[PDB]
RNA sequence: AUGGCAGUCACGGGUAACGGAGAAUUAGGGUUCGAUUCCGGAGAAGGAGCCUGAGAAACGGCUACUACAACUACGGUUCGGCAGCAGGGAAGAAAAUUGGCCAAUCCUAAUUCAGGGAGCCAGUGACAAGAAAUAGCAAGCUGGGAAACUUACGUUUCUACGGCAUUGAAAUGAGAACAGUGUAAAUCUCUUAGCGAGGAACAAUUGGAGGGCAAGUCAUGGUGCCAGCAGCCGCGGUAAUUCCAGCUCCAAUAGCGUAUAUUAAAGUUGUUGCAGUUAAAAAGCUCGUAGUUGAACUUCUGUUCAGGUUCAUUUCGAUUCGUCGUGUGAAACU
């Protein structure tokens, strides 16, 4: 199979995580797929695979080995309150990013020209996606999940 | 010593006269002349036109020749030019009044040693470059 | 909005005398020699050559204990020795001058796969390095033109081709149908 | 005249082209026939004052075999 | 009060002139450009005026005029100025999509979450730059050869080799693709399984073949000073080496012609580095303030010490693949 060698590690308390460089080696199978590689590596280091967020690839042209980043959260509590909200619906936890700019720009168009009579009622329907709404769905993530 | 004085001190004399005997030069003359600008195509370097008629030109000296020829009048200029038709058949695709692209032949002056007063070249028919109408496979309207 | 700053740079060298019967005919027995592609190729060379002499002229202008020749010589010619241009027994600039373009030509990924009774040929050659044929250091070279190193000479086979890993392209396509 | 537009080519017999025997290599292949075919060392043995000329060869059938 | 500036060029005019950083070619010295990512300046239709503010004469704020753009029930109105992006019109030789997003770089705000055609993504894109395929190997036939075997054209062999509408299987990106990587998403690249090359194929052009300027000594066809070529010499008037075209060749080659400005060749604008009897060029001749240019003298010199430096060496100690230390002489430095 695969063979890893972790590169270059720091240490961020402040974010409260481990950053560091990897280094696949698949000499004859294609690229490693993320997901294959985020487990081969929670195991060296033997922490939680979802606590484990591993990012950016390459790989030299045509030699089965792959440059990447990763990263080591110790709660996935903290985890989940870091993480780009991008990198959170491609683990699928987050979920959609639906297309805001074409109708903002429109209700913009219409509130700057009413009075706040109406205004409230328009706000009432911009396209949703709060980001008091990401953070209950952040919540839900925390308690509803425990484990390793 | 020469003509030219060798003296430390004396730089702006020597300065001045070459800004000065620099006139007897044509290209500088020229180009420092705005003289460019005045040409039919305004120093530019293609111009547009509308086919005035084709006229023929006789050779010169030891060559004796009809040549073909197109009076063309340039767009924004709005002047009468004499415009040589390349290539055999040519002005056979010319037909009076199209749009027509000319440039001038070998730098901005003399025309080559056989025709007379013609300056210039006509390089498309309509926007559709000649060879392009010289060679069949090309195009044609 | 486009700010580009990444550089530029041409890798050739256009000759002022358009038809010397004499260079053509040069460039062309360096051509066949090297299994060349186009006249190209060999500017590009000599523009390479150039720029080592014209790094040597600028420090021999030099007194010979110049903090900067000194220093800059002796770079250069460290260099020459990394991609072996220069033998070991040739250290002072003056030699940094007498190098062939047919030296300089030796050095490369094509003249060396051919030299190493790799290939059947100096054509041979040119089209395995191509389909990727030969891995260099850690690293696969595909670009004929590469610029062979002393040290990693060594280094140079074909690693998981055909010819070394699990070939089947001519030949799947071939015995499947045989049937 | 006017009418005598291009009297030439409309007089000229359209002849056609040989239909390529096999083809032209295109790419380092060219420029390596090319090298063999003059500046190949048996070529470049025989005199440099006595080899022949890169076109004698003007086509002609009578030559081109004495020659192979 | 009467000064202030000026041939050591005032004042005035031109500039297809916003200044720099820099850009192109360069033996040296030069020549020509700099709208255009940095900086500084100026401006927002022309022009003046102003509110406000710490801050602009702002201008994606306001007022009037000149010329305009949009609506009108013609009373009146516009948060009317794209030299911001995307687009039309216009000009013209000439320059892309009325796309995507806030993910990266930074910015702004009451501000860890909001907004940003700054900006980044992508589309158009042979401006331009980097790497690079259009084939490689071998059998056989065969030309060459060649080393040989050897008085002659014959066999062995081999080789820098070199030919082929003959042979043969390996190789392989273009291509096209489940996966993975990448991404805000999407496209692409990269890794990679199934599929993917043998002749009009899966592909080279462009421009020439008298001279300059590399390449036809074809006894080729058509044309007959006509059509046309030709950068300049010159081609062409019935046997064209330059036209039309075939063939074969040459050159640069995913590129190659052309037009125009510009650099070098230009010691053809010359300080370096020209010319001036006759080729262009000494004024008819003298005076003469500006300008340019100016003779020779003023501690030289010697002795000794010292630090290196070099160079020399009927020479010494060390090391090696070329240096150090020591001694002399010498010079000059100090
Ligand atoms: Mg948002
Ligand atoms: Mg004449
Ligand atoms: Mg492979
Ligand atoms: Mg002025
Ligand atoms: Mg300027
Ligand atoms: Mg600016
Ligand atoms: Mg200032
Ligand atoms: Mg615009
Ligand atoms: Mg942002
Ligand atoms: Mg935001
Ligand atoms: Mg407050
Ligand atoms: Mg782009
Ligand atoms: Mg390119
Ligand atoms: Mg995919
Ligand atoms: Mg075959
Ligand atoms: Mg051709
Ligand atoms: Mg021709
Ligand atoms: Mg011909
Ligand atoms: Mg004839
Ligand atoms: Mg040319
Ligand atoms: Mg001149």
């Amino acid at each position: 199979t695969i063979v890893i060698r972790t590169k270059k590690i720091l240490v961020n308390p402040l974010l409260s995580r481990r950053q560091l460089s990897l280094d696949v080696l698949h000499p004859d199978s294609p690229t490693a797929s993320k997901e294959k590689i985020r487990e081969e590596l929670a195991k060296q280091l033997k922490v939680d695979a979802r606590n484990v967020v591993v990012y950016g690839f390459s790989t030299q042209y045509g030699g089965g080995k792959s440059t990447g980043f990763a990263l080591v959260y110790d709660n996935q509590q903290y985890l989940l309150k870091y993480e780009p909200n991008y990198r959170l619906r491609k683990v699928k936890i987050l979920g959609e990013k639906p297309n805001t700019r074409r109708s903002f720009k429109e209700l913009k168009r219409k509130i700057k020209r009413t009075s706040g009579k109406a205004i409230t009622k328009l706000l009432s329907e911009k396209k949703g996606d709060t980001w008091a709404s990401v953070q209950s769905k952040k919540s839900d993530h925390l308690k509803n999940f425990v484990a390793k | 010593g020469v003509g030219k004085p060798r003296g430390i001190r004396a730089g702006r004399k020597l300065a001045r006269h070459r800004k000065d005997q620099r006139w007897a030069d044509n290209d500088f003359n020229k180009r420092l002349l705005g003289s460019r600008w005045r040409n039919p195509f305004m120093g530019a370097s293609h111009a547009k036109g509308l086919v005035t008629e084709k006229i023929g030109i006789e050779s010169k000296q030891p060559n004796s020749a009809v040549r073909k020829c197109v009076r063309v009048l340039l767009r924004k200029n709005s002047k009468k030019i004499a415009a040589f038709v390349p290539m055999d058949g040519c002005l056979n695709f010319l037909a009076e009044n199209d749009e027509v692209l000319v440039a001038g032949l070998g730098r901005q002056g003399h025309a080559v040693g056989d025709i007379p007063g013609v300056r210039f070249k006509v390089v498309c028919v309509k926007g559709i470059s000649l060879l392009a109408l010289f060679k069949g496979k090309k195009e044609k309207r | 909005m486009g700010k580009t700053y990444i550089n530029t740079s041409k890798t050739y060298s256009t000759p002022r005398r358009p038809y010397e019967k004499e260079r053509l005919d040069n460039e062309m027995k360096l051509i066949g020699t090297f299994g060349l592609k186009n006249k190209r190729e060999v500017w590009r060379v000599q523009m390479i050559l150039a720029k080592f002499r014209k790094a040597a002229r600028e420090l021999l202008t030099l007194d010979p204990k110049d903090p900067r020749r000194l220093f800059e010589g002796s770079a250069l010619l460290r260099r020459m020795f990394k991609y072996g241009l220069l033998s070991e027994q040739e250290r002072k600039l003056d030699y940094v001058l007498g190098l062939t373009i047919h030296k300089l030509m030796e050095r490369r990924l094509q003249t060396r796969v051919f030299k190493l009774n790799l290939a059947n040929s100096i054509h041979h050659s040119r089209v395995l390095i191509r389909q990727r044929h030969i891995k260099v250091g850690k690293n696969l070279v595909n670009v004929p033109s590469f610029m062979v190193r002393t040290d990693s000479e060594k280094s140079i086979d074909f690693a998981s081709t055909s010819p070394l890993g699990g070939g089947r392209e001519g030949r799947t396509k071939r015995k499947n149908a045989k049937k | 005249t006017l009418a005598k537009a291009g009297k030439v080519r409309k007089q000229t017999p359209k002849v056609e082209k040989k239909d390529k025997p096999r083809k032209t290599p295109k790419g380092r292949s060219y420029k390596r026939i090319l090298y063999n075919r003059r500046y190949a060392p048996h070529i470049l043995a025989t005199d440099p004052k006595k080899r022949k000329s890169p076109n004698w060869h003007a086509g002609k059938k009578e030559k081109m075999d004495a020659a192979a």
